[PDB]
RNA sequence: GUAGGGGAGCGUUCAGUCCGCGGAGAAGCCAUACCGGAAGGAGUGGUGGAGCCGACUGAAGUGCGGAUGCCGGCAUGAGUAACGAUAAAAGAAGUGAGAAUCUUCUUCGCCGUAAGGACAAGGGUUCCUGGGGAAGGGUCGUCCGCCCAGGGAAAGUCGG
RNA sequence: GCGAGAGCUAACUUCCGUAGCCGAGAGGGAAACAACCCAGACCAUCAGCUAAGGUCCCUAAAUGAUCGCUCAGUGGUUAA
RNA sequence: AAAGGUGAAAAGAACCCCGGGAGGGGAGUGAAAGAGAACCUGAAACCGUGGACUUACAAGCAGUCAUGGCACCUUAUGCG
């Protein structure tokens, strides 16, 4: 008994191709180039899952030291002034606090200075 | 053949090239004799006039 | 540059046999249609030819016969046409452009007296 | 409604103002060049331009324009003083492959394209 | 985690068996944001116009991006190079749905120990007449050595 | 890298001994960079601590503290 | 070498419209013309028309991640 490859290769291929959306060129229309894009695509996806965390952390920091600086301190001094006191252990989300509620974050700064010198 | 191209050209490029291929529409006039549209500084191919009538209808 | 003075379409004997053939033709038929360029080229040649023939002296005739190798026509221009064109400064030839063509897509025109 | 069968016998499906010249011995691209000038404009104007455009696709494009008008007027009973080229376009037809002898023994293949010039007219509607 | 070894499965065709679906419509194709750990599977809609899922089991022409792979179709080079000897041609008139390209006329030009004429070899209706304009014709074509029908080829002594 | 031969105590040289890595090893650092330094990726996360390295700006992080050096742009190519 | 397929059966389009034609639009036959005779299905490359969101100081393996704007809400008004 024979067994053509009928319908199989079409579906596989279509699954691949349907992945290609904002895909410029023949990346989105010719199978091979599509699949091939999908390799390096893998690479980027997987690494970016890990990377996005680095990114965000950086973001939050970049805000936090700004807040710090708005009063007369910095990020080093500020976080450190929450380490000396087991009191404040926010760390995460702090950026949102310096971005939305200024007064609160002022209070935190004042606390940091008070738990240092 | 020395005059060979490296890669095949993209739809995109190959069309940008053609962005200078649009024919100009003949600016036509209204003939003051047989109300037919004709070509400026030429003879109305319809009635045959051009200040009085020259060609055979 | 290229600031000369005439047209050419072929060689040297050509533009001649042309201007002659066409001059003869027009003189004989009084109006012909041809390519707007060929027309433009013919205008002054033929105008000038009327002015030669427009003299009456056997000389003027024998001059005209150098171009018009057709006797009936030389007689025509000489004794009929020239005479008639006696009072008008110079040159009664005009060109009317018809329109584009199908064979080659070339704008045609009518030259006439 | 019903289902997919009944709708078939209850409606025949008409094409208001539609003409097609299929298989025209010309390459689509040129004819595109000609059509482009009529894209969405008075049918009168249309007829007038085709009469002066020095291209030869002009002819068949014209013939089809007219056939459309003819349809809208006799089969669709429209008002010709309000007619215009709603939409028009040229698709490639089958191709004429010809074997053209080249130098040194090798041969090539000339590709003689055809065309399905279609054009569809319509009342302006303000 | 490469060569490599081991394990569990998906998918396809055929076969047996069982449960079945199908004109109010199968398979196939087309769309989709749902499900599964993967191979994949399903719902709905569109197209279609006859047949075909699921489960279990058996057997294989069983899974493709590559091999300057094979077949086929369609692209790029691009409206580019070319249109096949540098013996140019012009006007009028006619026909025609449409003429630079066909017909006629009057000129012009080119071969003329040929680019004239007559035979052999070879090609086989290409001849003649009247039609035809799909393809062939390196452009058009109303014309053609192309298409169609009809006709034409005559030996006692010229060839055998 | 170390310990030798060969080679001019030359070569991204060659030939042996031994350790590590690459080969089949992602990630961080060294601008970029197989090997070097730090570290061995089961999967998910808008969580936290560190290593090698750094903390003016272009990327995250003290234009940080105290005591010295260097008038050179040395740092940011070499010797008698 | 390659080349299969109208429909149950030709009833396979009388007539009219554009056109020399080819081709097409009506009408009628038929369950169906979304079967029309270079007619079962009609995938992909490839060509084109319409629409939405976009693009004429930036260096682009053509992605990936994150955010914003705009648009649409048939597994689907908050998830996308
Ligand atoms: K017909
Ligand atoms: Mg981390
Ligand atoms: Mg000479
Ligand atoms: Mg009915
Ligand atoms: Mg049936
Ligand atoms: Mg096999
Ligand atoms: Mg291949
Ligand atoms: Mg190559
Ligand atoms: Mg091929
Ligand atoms: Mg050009
Ligand atoms: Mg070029
Ligand atoms: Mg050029
Ligand atoms: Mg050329
Ligand atoms: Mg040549
Ligand atoms: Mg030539
Ligand atoms: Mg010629
Ligand atoms: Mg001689
Ligand atoms: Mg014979
Ligand atoms: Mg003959
Ligand atoms: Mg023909
Ligand atoms: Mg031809
Ligand atoms: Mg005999
Ligand atoms: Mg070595
Ligand atoms: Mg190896
Ligand atoms: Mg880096
Ligand atoms: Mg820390
Ligand atoms: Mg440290
Ligand atoms: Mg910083
Ligand atoms: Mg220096
Ligand atoms: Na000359
Ligand atoms: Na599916
Ligand atoms: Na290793
Ligand atoms: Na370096
Ligand atoms: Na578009």
């Amino acid at each position: 008994p024979r067994a053509k490859t009928g319908i199989v290769r079409r579906r596989r291929h279509k699954k691949v191709l349907k992945r290609a959306k904002g895909f410029w060129g023949s990346r989105s229309k010719q199978y091979r180039n599509a699949f091939q894009t999908l390799l390096n695509a893998a690479t980027y996806e997987y690494r970016d899952r890990r990377n996005k965390k680095r990114d965000f952390r950086r973001l939050w920091i970049q805000r936090i030291n700004a807040g710090a600086r708005l009063h007369g301190m910095n990020y080093s001094t500020f976080i450190n002034g929450l380490k000396r006191a087991n009191i404040d252990l926010n760390r995460k989300v702090l950026a949102d606090i310096a971005a939305r509620e200024p007064e609160a974050f002022k209070a935190l700064v004042d606390a940091s200075r008070n738990a240092r010198q | 053949k020395h005059p060979v191209p490296k890669k095949k050209t993209s739809k995109s490029k190959r069309d940008m090239r053609r962005s200078h291929h649009a024919l100009t529409a003949p600016n036509l006039t209204e003939c003051p004799q047989c109300h037919g549209k004709k070509l400026s500084h030429h003879i109305c191919p319809n009635c045959g006039y051009y200040d009085g009538r020259q060609v055979l209808a | 540059h290229g600031k000369a003075g005439r047209k050419l379409n072929r060689n040297s004997s050509a533009r001649v046999a042309l201007a002659r053939a066409q001059a003869t033709a027009l003189l004989r038929e009084g109006r012909i249609q041809t390519t707007l360029t060929k027309a433009k080229e013919l205008r002054p040649f033929v105008e000038q030819l009327i002015t030669t023939a427009k003299g009456g002296d056997l000389h003027s005739r024998r001059l005209v016969a150098q171009d018009i190798h057709d006797k009936d026509v030389v007689r025509k221009v000489m004794d009929e046409v020239a005479p008639k064109y006696a009072e008008r400064p110079g040159g009664y030839t005009r060109i009317l452009r018809v329109g584009t063509r199908r064979g080659d897509g070339v704008t045609m025109a009518l030259i006439e007296l | 409604f019903r289902n997919k069968k009944q709708r078939k016998q209850q409606v025949k499906l008409r094409k208001p103002g539609f003409a097609v010249a299929k298989y025209v011995r010309m390459s689509p691209r040129k004819v595109r060049l000609v059509v482009d000038v009529i894209r969405g404009k008075s049918v009168q104007d249309a007829e007038d331009l085709l009469r002066f455009i020095p291209r030869s696709a002009s002819e068949p494009v014209a013939k089809v324009l007219n056939s459309a008008k003819a349809n809208a007027l006799h089969n669709d009973e429209m008002l010709e003083d309000r007619l215009f080229v709603k939409e028009a376009y040229v698709d490639a037809g089958p191709t004429l492959k010809r074997l053209i002898p080249r130098a040194r023994g090798s041969a090539n293949i000339i590709k003689k394209r055809t065309s399905h010039i279609t054009i569809i007219v319509a009342e302006k509607g303000n």
